[PDB]
């Protein structure tokens, strides 16, 4: 009865890349980790100066 | 009894929908304020309503988190709100003020 | 062991075509969870490093 | 009586532009961690 | 709040008022002393100085 | 792991990184940690203006236009400081407010501590705006320390007592300047035994509904939302400093102090006009100085008032509508504080004085009587 | 201050959640985000709005009252 | 340029903190020079014959 | 305080110098970029200014 459970559909929040579950998300791994890191890192920059 | 009873009834539905409580799922249990009675009454709940009690206010603060209501289908019809916790509570009551009485004398 | 966080753990490489779960799974008091997923993942940062 | 006049609109002219720049990366660093639970879903099943 | 309203808490009440008394000699003598009140300090025999 | 066991972090942990915290807090709970960077901008700024301010009667005066002309960024620092003091009287209001609207007060100890938090700031605040003598600084110390007179057969002597003299003068100024420097660090000490008692019970959220069901880690969720917050405190703060300078002070303050003349229209800062309001409706001399401090001091009494058996106000209507019948007449009250005591503003301010005073002590516990009786219970 | 694992009893509850790295951090901000903000307005605004304005009429009204009672009328 | 932009930062620069931390150092190094730059000239050219600077000239000596 | 002098300890310093180098060019770097330190900064290319 516990298989009953499937996780919902996140379809309208997933980022566009991760959108195809017949594509790995290993290919947009290195850009959606880079893109997120990157606001960070300029808003140290900010805060920096 | 319908004329005048309906219309004082009828303002109370008016004041249920404007509470907006149910908005969220919620009933009219779930908003109480938790003292010291109303933690023993909670307390001494079944497990059914507990987890119920339990579900429902999750429910709402993941609601209030977003700033969101539970679409006009689901929300808390007035006439089916269940009072679940106010029979354990009125007992709750009834027994402190029984030793109030007993520490007088 | 010395610290009883767990009543066991377990660490597997389940492996499928072209995928697979790299991991660890453990049992434990509701007051350790935390602590083995703390010890756990130092173990990784630290063999990554 | 303002002899400081002319250095503090510079200054309010870097402060509005860094602002203009802070506020939304802040804001979107907010809303990054705050993503896990503002599409968390819920479910409730309870033994019958 | 009247739970306090009763046979028992007004023998209580009774046990308390001699202490209660007592103590309020302690703070007006206290007063009286500690800030040299002329007023009440006149009247007093020795002290008179 | 190690967050926790150190004895110094262990303290840390449990209060800003561990600490369980509802996930439905809204904006109105930023105001808590702002309070604290607040009260941190002040201390910086502050300090950094008593290394080159001097309370001479004879050149304290001076020495503030010496910061603001030849001091290196001295201007930038000063107008931090006293457009900070504003900025946390907004952020007072808000927090008190949040605990009104939100039914915060019922944390009795954490309330009561907060009134005392209050009570100093204001007083820290007021002693600050005596230092640069100003006339508005002279005659501001002039009528609110003359306000002990009216307590009955000590109030002269209080008030001498306090002066150093027969009226406001050098010896005033130069302890009025030791108190506004070690207040703040009371007020941080008070702040943390604040956030003590807020602890042993966690934080309400705007539902008043207990949230152990739904609790997440201050770390990174409020962390986060708190820094932003912080950044809108800054912004608030520098279009002030760096825009308008002067719009929140009085230009009468830039003349040196001169006991022989007082201005015609006295204005104080715009965070004491509702209670300078309350105090001129009661002509009376200790009634008014007595509707004053009740129109604070009643803040204590709000927790024995709590009629509806709910504790936040979402659920609330008609109580929503007299809380904000609350706000407006406050506002209220500050315009007729900036205005001159004359028709029709006099007949306004004493409406408004009731207003106030009735709904905290009348309306708004009926209306949660109502309210109970509505939902049958 | 109290921890986790001591806060309260929960049961039957599933909560299913997506890592940050895989979603939108402005997942239809404007599409979605402006119907919210009428429907709140909406919902307060007879609560928090005639104390306001009843404020902006006493305002007005003693303000103009003042300076017509400042200006002389022949004798 | 095959590989992402944002994927090829990631690798080199974000990917360990030191590198992390480098880049923004750096990054505030030559932001400081070329923000300051540009926010002068615009504060300059809404006030080009007001200032100082631009009248410098006429004052020879 | 000999006991971190053996084969293990010289394979983990290895593993950790080129982090601690780094973090010794993030320190230098942000040393002379907070104290706009001239000796070192007149060097660059595009800062002379
Ligand atoms: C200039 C100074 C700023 C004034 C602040 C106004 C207060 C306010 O409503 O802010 C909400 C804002 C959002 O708070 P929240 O936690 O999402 O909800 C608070 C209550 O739950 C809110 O209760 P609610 O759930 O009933 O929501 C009330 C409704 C309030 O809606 C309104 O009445 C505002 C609608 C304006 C239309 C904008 C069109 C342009 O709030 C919103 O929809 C959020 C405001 C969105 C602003 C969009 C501006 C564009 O609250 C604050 O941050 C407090 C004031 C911040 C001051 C900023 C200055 C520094
Ligand atoms: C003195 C300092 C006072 C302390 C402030 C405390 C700060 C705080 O608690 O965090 C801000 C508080 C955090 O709440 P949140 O993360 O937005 O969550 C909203 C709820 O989920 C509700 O979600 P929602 O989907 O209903 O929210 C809709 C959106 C408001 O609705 C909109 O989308 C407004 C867009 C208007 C533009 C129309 C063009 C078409 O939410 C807001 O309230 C954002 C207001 C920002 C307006 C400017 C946008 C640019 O949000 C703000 O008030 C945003 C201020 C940050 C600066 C935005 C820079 C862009
Ligand atoms: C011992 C030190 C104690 C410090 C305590 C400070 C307390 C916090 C006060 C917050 C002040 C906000 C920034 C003032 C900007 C200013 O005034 O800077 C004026 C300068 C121009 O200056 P310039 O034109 O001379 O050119 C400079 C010569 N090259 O550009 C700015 O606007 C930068 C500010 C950007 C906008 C504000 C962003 C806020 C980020 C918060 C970081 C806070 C750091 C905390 C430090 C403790
Ligand atoms: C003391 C001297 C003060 C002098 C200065 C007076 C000037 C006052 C100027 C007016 C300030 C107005 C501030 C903005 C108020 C916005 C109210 C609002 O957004 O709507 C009401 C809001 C509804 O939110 P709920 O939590 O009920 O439900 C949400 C479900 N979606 O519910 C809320 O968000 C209410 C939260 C509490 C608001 C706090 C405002 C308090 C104002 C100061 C009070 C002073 C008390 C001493
Ligand atoms: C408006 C102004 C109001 C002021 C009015 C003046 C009030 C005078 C104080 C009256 C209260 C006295 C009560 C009292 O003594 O009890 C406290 C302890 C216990 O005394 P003890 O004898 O140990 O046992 C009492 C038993 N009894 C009553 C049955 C005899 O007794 C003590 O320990 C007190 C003596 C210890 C003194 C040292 C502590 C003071 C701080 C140290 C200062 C010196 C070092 C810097
Ligand atoms: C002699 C002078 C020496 C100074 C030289 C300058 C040094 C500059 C800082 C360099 C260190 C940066 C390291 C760092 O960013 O890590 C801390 C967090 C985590 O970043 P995050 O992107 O979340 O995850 C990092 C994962 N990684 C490394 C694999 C990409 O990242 C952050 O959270 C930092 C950005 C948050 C800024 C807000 C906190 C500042 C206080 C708030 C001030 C504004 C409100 C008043
Ligand atoms: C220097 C002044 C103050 C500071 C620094 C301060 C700080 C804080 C902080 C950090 C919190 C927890 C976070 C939050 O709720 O935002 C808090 C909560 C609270 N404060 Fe204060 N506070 C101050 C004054 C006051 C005053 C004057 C009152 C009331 C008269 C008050 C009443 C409360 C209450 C009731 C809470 C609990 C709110 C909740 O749990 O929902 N505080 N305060
Ligand atoms: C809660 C903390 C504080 C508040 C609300 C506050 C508020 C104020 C205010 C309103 C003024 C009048 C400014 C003016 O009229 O120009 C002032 C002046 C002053 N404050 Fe504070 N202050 C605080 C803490 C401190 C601290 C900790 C210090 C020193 C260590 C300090 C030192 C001064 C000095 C020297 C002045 C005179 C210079 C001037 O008038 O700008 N203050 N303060
Ligand atoms: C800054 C200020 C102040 C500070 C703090 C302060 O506390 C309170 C704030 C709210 C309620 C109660 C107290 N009340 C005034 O000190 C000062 O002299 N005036 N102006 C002035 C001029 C003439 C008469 C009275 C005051 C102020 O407005
Ligand atoms: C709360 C702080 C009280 C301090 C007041 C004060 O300065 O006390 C002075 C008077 C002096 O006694 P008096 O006979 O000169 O009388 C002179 C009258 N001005 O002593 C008293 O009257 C003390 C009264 C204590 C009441 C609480
Ligand atoms: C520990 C506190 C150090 C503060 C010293 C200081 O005031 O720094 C000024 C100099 C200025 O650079 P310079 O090229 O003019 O050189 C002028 C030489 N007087 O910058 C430096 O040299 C920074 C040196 C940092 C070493 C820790
Ligand atoms: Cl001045």
């Amino acid at each position: 009865s516990h298989t009953d459970i499937k996780v919902p559909d996140f379809s309208d929040y997933r980022r566009p890349e991760v959108l195809d579950s017949t594509k790995s998300s290993k290919e947009s791994s290195e850009a959606r980790k880079g893109f997120s890191y990157l606001v960070t890192a300029t808003t140290t920059v900010g805060v920096a100066y | 009894v319908s004329a005048s009873s309906r219309w004082l009834e009828g303002i109370r539905k008016w004041y249920y929908n404007a509470a907006g409580f149910n908005k969220l799922g919620l009933m009219r249990d779930d908003t109480i304020h938790e003292n010291d009675d109303v933690k023993e009454a909670i307390r001494r709940l079944p497990e059914n309503l507990y987890n119920d009690r339990v579900f429902r206010i999750k429910r709402a603060l993941d609601l209030s988190m977003r700033q969101q209501i539970l679409p006009k289908e689901q929300w808390t019809k007035y006439e089916e709100d269940k009072s679940y916790l106010e029979p354990y509570l009125k007992e709750v009551i009834r027994e402190r003020k029984e030793r109030e009485e007993w520490a007088k004398k | 062991a010395t610290n009883k966080l767990c009543q066991s753990f377990q660490t597997f490489n389940i492996c499928y075509a072209d995928t697979g779960l790299l991991g660890a799974h453990f049992v434990c008091d509701h007051m350790s969870i935390d602590d083995m997923m703390f010890v756990l993942q130092g173990q990784w940062m630290r063999l990554c490093t | 009586a303002e002899p400081e006049h002319d250095h503090r609109k510079r200054m309010g002219l870097k402060m509005l532009l860094m602002m203009g720049l802070l506020l939304p990366l802040v804001y979107a660093m907010k809303r990054h961690k705050w993503s896990v639970l503002k599409s968390r879903k819920l479910a409730y099943r309870p033994p019958k | 709040l009247t739970r306090f309203l009763g046979p028992r808490y007004r023998q209580l009440a009774r046990n308390w008022v001699p202490t209660a008394s007592l103590w309020g000699a302690v703070g007006a003598v206290g007063l009286v002393w500690a800030t040299d009140w002329r007023l009440i300090l006149d009247w007093v025999p020795y002290i008179n100085g | 792991n190690i967050r926790k066991s150190h004895p110094l972090m262990k303290i840390v942990n449990n209060a800003f990184i561990d600490l369980p915290a509802p996930s439905n807090i809204s904006s109105w709970w930023n105001f808590g940690s702002l309070l604290g960077i607040c009260l941190i901008l002040q201390i910086l700024t502050g300090l950094f203006l008593a290394m080159h301010y001097t309370s001479d009667t004879t050149t304290a005066f001076s020495s503030v236009t010496h910061i603001c002309r030849d001091v290196n960024y001295g201007w930038i620092i000063r107008y931090m400081h006293a457009n900070g003091a504003s900025m946390f009287f907004i952020c007072l209001y808000m927090h008190v407010g949040r605990g009104l609207y939100y039914g915060s007060y019922t944390f009795l100890e954490t309330w009561n501590i907060g009134v005392i938090l209050l009570l100093t700031v204001m007083a820290t605040a007021f002693m600050g705006y005596v230092l640069p003598w100003g006339q508005m600084s002279f005659w501001g110390a002039t009528v609110i320390t003359n306000l002990l007179s009216a307590i009955p057969y000590i109030g002269t002597n209080l008030v001498e007592w306090i002066w150093g003299g027969f009226s406001v003068d050098k010896a005033t100024l130069t302890r009025f300047f030791a108190f506004h420097f070690i207040l703040p660090f009371i007020i941080m000490a008070i702040a943390m035994v604040h956030l003590l008692f807020l602890h042993e019970t966690g934080s309400n959220n705007p539902t008043g509904i207990s949230s152990d069901v739904d609790k997440i880690p201050f770390h990174p969720y409020y962390t986060i939302k708190d820094i932003l917050g912080a950044l809108l405190l800054i912004l608030a703060l520098m279009l002030l400093v760096l825009f308008a300078p002067d719009l929140l002070g009085d230009p009468d303050n830039y003349t040196p102090a001169n006991p022989l003349n007082t201005p015609p229209h006295i204005k104080p800062e715009w965070y004491f006009l509702f209670a300078y309001a309350i105090l001129r409706s009661i002509p009376n001399k200790l009634g008014g100085v007595l509707a004053l401090a009740f129109s604070i001091l009643i803040l204590a009494l709000i927790p024995l008032l709590h009629t509806s058996k709910q504790r936040s106000m979402m659920f609330r209507p008609l109580s929503q509508c007299l809380f904000w019948a609350l706000v407006a007449d406050l506002l209220t009250l500050t315009w007729i504080g900036g205005q001159p005591v004359e028709h029709p503003y006099i007949t306004i301010g004493q409406l408004a004085s009731v207003l106030y005073f009735l709904l905290i002590l009348v309306l708004m516990p009926t209306a949660g009587t109502i309210e109970n009786k509505l939902l049958k219970w | 201050g109290r921890q986790f694992g001591h806060l309260t009893r929960v049961r039957h509850v599933i909560t299913y959640s997506l890592s940050p790295f895989e979603q939108r951090a402005f997942p239809h901000y404007f599409s979605k985000g402006i119907p919210n903000v009428l429907r709140r307005t909406r919902a307060c605004i007879l609560r928090v709005a005639p104390p306001f304005v009843a404020f902006y009429l006493v305002y007005t009204w003693g303000t103009q009252e003042f300076e017509k009672s400042k200006r002389k009328n022949p004798a | 340029v095959a590989p992402t932009l944002t994927a090829r930062l990631y690798s080199l620069l974000f990917r360990r903190t030191s590198t992390f931390a480098l880049t923004i150092v750096v990054g505030a190094l030559f932001f400081e020079r070329a923000f300051d730059q540009g926010a002068d000239a615009i504060y300059e050219h809404i006030n080009e014959g007001k200032l100082w600077k631009h009248i410098k000239h006429k004052y020879e000596n």
